[PDB]
């Protein structure tokens, strides 16, 4: 099992080694539309951009530019947009992604400030009396209501095509305790948080993809990301032990790079599944229990 | 120098 | 203190936070002679190369590139040479620098074949009745006696100019259990290496840099190099509390890159000058203590 | 491929 990789690497120490080899054997493609130079403002990290391949398109007629990227799991029959923290000028894009993307669900692993240095922009409202207008991209955002735990939040925005006065509820699921190359306070707060979003209905096939960022949209949201399809394919196949991570990784960085950052975060990946599954496998107990442990309050 | 992630 | 910094930073487990603000605040200059077409196959890396301002320069009539660096130390007044591990084409030159840079020890910390892989060409004799001859060089390279431990060993080689057929005795310190991205065993089995090292009186003033090596000359010779130039500081102040390591680091890296590759060898590092310190301020017992620990039997 | 350490 990947406990018993686990249970070897962590004896080892060979975190950091096992993940070069996985950074060494990650999939690179053409990044030539983030790189345009009318597209430079439009991207908050020199060093992260989406593939080609894999971006997302904004339906503008203007730009059709966002650093963002479609991560679709055959197997795992599941796909997320991964993106970076939207910029003071791409809130308009992000939530123009959102509406044409057909999304229900928005997840920020990250905070707007970290560490003294900014990280992503006031995309949503705060305060229910003071809605957002994206006069660019002719959308609405208004917060209806909020849902704040110890460490995340969740939020009921209505977004509104001003355009068609159509309108549509966004939950955004805020986690607030996940530093920036850091991992999650536990596994019991992440899979007590990913199981939130899950009940949610917003990780649901019926919906565009969930669409899921932190400062760069790819360590946090690796992670995120890892933790869950895997958890899916273990469930698709109940029949855990046939799960490889590094290669669930490795399918995942062929549409998005750097999905996980650190050798932490990768080790971080696998007590995360390797507990989930618990719950997979039939314990119901422990969500449960992770809610306690995940300290909600 | 700012500008970079990884 | 670094041990309160090293307590603070453990607590908030932002080791590779801290070591990306490190990387990202790494120097960074020309390394032009490196990748001149010609000097290709004289690297064992692509990613692995000397900045020109201190690279090492063969008092070769033909070519005088060799991937190595002069790391020259200030405050501490301590030089090393960290270099790749040599490849077959290039034991010549490794042995015409070391003659050259008049060095009286070699610290190899790495094994010549790692997780299947060559990470280093067997650039010395393992048997007395087998010395290596270095046409290209015009050098001679015998083993004079090794004394093998658990983990590490000496060897006494003898070196000569066949070109005047003068003679000299070259130590060699083979560290051999430091996996590759990895760590040493334990504060103890490393502090017990270098106290061998400095003991030899290689490190010492009177002859030319030590030459320290792994398999690109960057991981773990930075590692041995930060933890070893910062005792020295410490010394030289004898006030440790004044010591910034993340600083020597930074004022290392202005003269090879890369020295540190990853979280856990810098907060590898932490532990080893915190638990050497403890010597240097002092502690006797300490010394014959990290023997025991170091199970060198 | 093999060519890289970083």
């Amino acid at each position: 099992e990947m406990e018993k990789e686990f249970e070897q690497i962590d004896k080892s120490g060979s975190w950091a080694a096992i993940y070069q080899d996985i950074r060494h054997e990650a999939s690179d493609f053409p990044c030539r539309v983030a790189k345009l130079p009318k597209n430079k403002n439009r991207n908050r990290y020199r060093d992260v951009s989406p593939f080609d391949h894999s971006r997302i398109k904004l339906h503008q007629e203007d730009n059709d530019y966002i650093n963002a990227s479609l991560i679709k799991m055959e197997e795992a029959q599941r796909s997320y947009i991964l993106t970076q923290g939207p910029l003071p000028n791409t809130c308009g894009h992000f939530w123009e992604m959102v509406w044409e993307q057909k999304s229900r669900g928005v997840v920020m692993l990250n905070r707007v400030m970290e560490k003294g240095s900014l990280k992503c922009a006031q995309y949503w409202p705060q305060k229910e009396e003071k809605e957002m207008i994206f006069e660019d991209t002719n959308l609405k955002l208004t917060l209806i209501s909020e849902d704040i735990k110890t460490y995340y939040t969740v939020r009921q925005l209505e977004l509104e095509n001003l355009t068609t006065q159509e309108t549509r509820e966004i939950l955004h699921f805020h986690y607030t305790t996940w530093p920036d190359f850091g991992v999650p306070e536990s596994p019991a707060s992440f899979l007590n948080f990913l199981f939130k979003v899950r009940e949610s209905g917003s990780l649901s096939p019926e919906h565009g993809p969930v669409v899921v960022h932190s400062s760069a949209g790819i360590g946090r949201s690796g992670t995120f990301c890892l933790a869950d399809t895997c958890l899916l394919l273990m469930d698709k196949r109940k029949d855990p032990s046939s799960v490889d991570i590094k290669k669930v990784l490795l399918e995942m960085r062929k549409f998005r790079m750097g999905l996980i950052q650190t050798a932490d975060q990768l080790r971080f990946s696998y007590l995360a599944v390797i507990e989930g599954a618990k719950f997979i496998m039939g314990d119901s107990s422990v969500q449960d229990q992770w809610k306690e442990l995940s300290h909600e309050d | 120098d700012a500008d970079e992630y990884l």
